[PDB]
């Protein structure tokens, strides 16, 4: 009876579609995300900070700390098993 | 004019790929072709609406 007009009705149509739900999701997931590894806090300073940078960081993550623990028992020979039970 | 009227109709068919299921826009284009086709035939078959007092009378 006349010229129908569904070419321009997306101003209220862009709310119910599924991609819009993902659209409003990931845009919030993007703006505050740190750009290039910023704010990594690589300078750890808490009590034994030196340990935090050699083995406690996790780059090595090997049996050295338990080796250090074992050597501590060895150095305590005349303190726990000798001169005492 | 006639070729210009449907020239922009070949624009909406390209616009129709993203908009599928147009109820009446194509019908309106069909209507604007149905009546327009009736126009050219009407004027070509239109004799000068008069009686020839010289010859035909």
């Amino acid at each position: 009876v006349s010229t129908l007009i569904p070419p321009k009705v997306v101003s209220s149509k862009n709310i119910g579609s599924a991609p819009n739900a993902k659209r409003i999701a990931n845009v919030v997931h993007f703006y505050k995300s740190l750009p290039q590894g910023p704010a990594p806090a690589i300078k750890a300073n808490t009590r034994l900070a030196r340990y935090k940078a050699k083995y406690f960081d996790g780059d090595n993550a090997s049996g050295k700390p338990l080796w250090h623990f074992a050597l501590g028992i060895i150095a305590f020979g005349y303190s726990m098993e000798y001169y005492f039970h | 004019a006639k070729s210009a009227a449907n020239k922009l109709d070949w624009a909406k068919v390209i616009s129709s790929l993203r908009i599928t299921g147009s109820t009446a826009t194509q019908l309106s284009s069909f209507k604007k072709r149905n009546d327009e086709a009736r126009r050219q035939l009407l004027e070509l078959q239109s004799q000068p609406t008069e009686v020839d007092f010289s010859h035909y009378r």
